[PDB]
């Protein structure tokens, strides 16, 4: 089920039983990768990048055709962010809610959802600090958190 | 709908060339190197007017940040407040051609 | 001498006949030689088919599999034509490393490309080479036996509809496990 | 029921089932080959699009996003491949 | 959250067996499940079974014949000395003369009779009858 709610929704991507394909694609992993790096230089995330290449560039997913994942490619080319998008967007969310709270002390629901968010952040941070992709402490502090994500 | 100016600037700050503060803006603007200047909302009106006059002389673009110098510092990723920014090379960004 | 040159090892009469076939194809020349000069094989294994024919297994290093894979159609068509009474197929010499035991031990751990199941699955995928597999099933029969059904796509199955039993025997001879193919309708 | 082939179900029952709850899950989506009336360039287009995809030139509109299936623009040539 | 895929499988099987169904669909699959079914198959409690290879983990379709009373699961997988299988069998089997406890050893997964013959022990998984 859902982490911080009773939700039981299951909308997601159903990958096909295939590790190649399309036959109809016929361009190159390399030219695709050139496109990848270009849109990375534009400063997008793997998520919207793959969305773009789905909607426009005939791409199923680079997992198939390149033999690598997006974040791996960006790492190889030196385009990796300092942090992952997960924390990035979560922190944006927390900060926005915090700014809302600053001018609405009485909104209780925002307060509630904030600690939900921060607990997500802390657990996920334990994960990433376990895998050592971060410095071992890093301790998201919501006060300074603004200029981190920004 | 709205692609945020903040997200644009973060690309310029990692890809492009900027300077911060009135003195360095004015220096680059005397040099004609500046393309755009961003001005905080809480900046004094005399300073704002002075910059506008230098900009209309240099034929340079002016953006008025809907935000003060503290938020503008955070937007460009800084732990201090900044009242004026000068863009001298946009990198992979689009801010020159954007709706700005 | 592009004959014993083009394998890259001395033996034997079969591979030499094959190399001279390569040479006659290279002498075509233009659109053939251009992509056939880099493509060398390693070994050959001729084995029986349940009918009358035999079956050729052409082993490869696998940095060359790409160009081999670019063609497959024509090299197989001409070799089936010339070396008749046979079913030709290409294969990749993939090294299988054993899963380490507590006694047995090795650094440079053990990637999953080199594991046994993956090597066997890919060998099968190259045996079929066209017709991307679209289904695997494994019946476990009450006599303690196992058999694998492999469900193929209907596209370009015309090229290999007459090689299925030979492929079965090949997989059995190399791997030791049974096999069956299927076309959905 | 009490006896049936779960390995060889009917295509009708499998096409009406949810994509994940089939015997083997897989996408119900697809790609389109598209040319607008104006230009003659080809665009590879996903059926359920999240962006307002443009063709290579003329910068206009091919398909506009929705919640599910993409809404193709005014009458254009579109295949399914 | 799932905790024991085997437990889920065998509850499903037991429920279908109660209902009189002759086939079951089980998700996800695993080597241990395969070994369990091979044991039951050899001792005649089930028919053939078919492993579908999705690229995720697998499904299994079992063809059943009846004759099964209960398949069950022991969670936790207790630690078993060779002296205690008798006590277990008395506790969770209907009779001495039929029903089989299966256990996992370094020598492999097998029934408690086979473990007796090989003079080995290990960890307990479940029971079948
Ligand atoms: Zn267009």
């Amino acid at each position: 089920g859902r982490m911080h709610s009773a939700g039981k929704g299951i909308s997601s991507s159903a990958i096909p039983y295939s590790r190649n394909a399309p036959a109809w694609f016929k361009l190159s992993s390399e030219s695709v990768i050139e496109q990848i790096v270009k849109y990375a230089r534009k400063g997008l995330t793997p998520s919207q990048i793959g969305v773009l290449l789905r909607d426009a560039h005939g791409v199923t997913q680079a997992r198939v055709i390149t033999g690598n994942k997006i974040m791996r490619i960006l790492k190889s080319n030196g385009l990796a962010p300092e942090i992952p998008e997960d924390l990035y967007y979560l922190i944006k969310k927390a900060v926005s809610v915090r700014k809302h709270l600053e001018r609405n002390r009485k909104d209780k629901d925002a307060k509630f959802r904030l600690i939900l968010i921060e607990s997500r952040i802390h657990r996920l941070a334990r994960y990433y600090r376990t895998v050592a992709v971060l410095p071992p402490n890093w301790k998201y502090e919501s006060a300074t958190a603004s200029a981190l994500v920004n | 709908s709205q692609e945020s100016i903040n997200q644009k600037l973060a690309l310029v700050i990692k890809s492009g060339k900027y300077t911060l503060g009135y003195k360095s803006t004015v220096k680059s603007l005397r040099q004609g190197k500046s393309k755009l200047i961003i001005i905080a909302a809480n900046t004094p009106v005399l300073r704002k007017s002075e910059l506008e006059y230098y900009a209309m002389l240099s034929k340079t673009k002016v953006y008025y940040f809907q935000g003060g110098n503290n938020e503008l510092g955070t937007a460009v990723g800084k732990l201090f407040r900044v009242g004026v920014v000068s863009i001298l090379e946009a990198g992979d960004s689009d801010i020159l051609t954007t709706l700005a | 001498a592009p004959q014993a040159k083009i394998l890259s090892q001395a033996p034997t009469e079969l591979e030499l006949q094959v190399a001279q076939a390569f040479v006659e194809l290279e002498n075509s020349s233009p659109e053939l030689k251009a992509e056939l000069r880099p493509l060398q094989f390693k070994s050959i294994r001729e084995i029986d088919v349940a009918g009358g024919k035999k079956a050729l297994a052409i082993f490869v290093p696998v940095p060359s599999l790409a160009g081999f894979h670019k063609v497959q159609t024509k090299l197989t068509r001409e070799l089936e034509k010339k070396f008749q009474d046979r079913h030709v197929i290409f294969l990749a010499e993939r090294r299988i490393l054993p899963k380490p035991s507590r006694t047995s031990r090795q650094v440079q751990k053990r990637p999953r490309s080199r594991t046994l199941t993956a090597v066997h699955d890919k060998i099968l995928e190259d045996l079929v080479f066209p017709t991307e597999i679209v289904g695997k099933r494994v019946r476990y029969l009450v006599g303690g036996n196992k058999i694998q059904k492999v469900l193929l796509d209907s596209k370009d199955v015309q090229q290999i509809d007459y090689k299925l039993e030979s492929f079965q025997a090949v997989y059995n001879k190399l791997t030791g496990k049974q096999i069956v193919f299927e076309i959905p309708s | 029921v009490l006896v049936q082939d779960l390995l060889h179900p009917t295509a009708a029952s499998e096409a009406r089932k949810h994509k994940l709850k089939t015997l083997v899950q897989g996408p119900r989506s697809y790609f389109l080959d598209v040319k607008c009336p104006g230009c003659l360039n080809i665009t590879t287009v996903f059926s359920h699009a999240q962006t307002a995809v443009t063709c290579e030139s003329c910068s206009t509109i091919l398909c506009t996003p929705t919640g599910g299936k993409a809404k193709l623009s005014e009458g254009t040539s579109f295949r399914r491949k | 959250t799932r905790s024991s895929v085997l437990a889920d499988a065998l509850n499903a099987i037991n429920n279908a067996e109660k209902t009189g169904k002759r086939q079951v669909l089980i998700r996800p699959s695993s080597k241990v499940i395969i070994k369990f079914l091979q044991v039951m198959q050899k001792h005649g409690y089930i028919g053939e079974f078919e492993y579908i290879d999705d690229h995720r983990s697998g499904k299994i379709v079992v063809q059943l014949n009846g004759r099964l009373n209960k398949c069950g699961v022991i969670s936790p997988r207790f630690n078993v000395k060779i002296g205690d299988i008798e006590k277990w069998t008395a506790n969770l089997l209907p009779a001495r003369q039929f029903g089989y406890v299966i256990l996992t050893t370094s020598a492999g997964i097998m029934d408690h009779e086979e473990a007796r013959r090989k003079h080995v022990s290990g960890k307990i998984l479940g029971f079948v009858y």
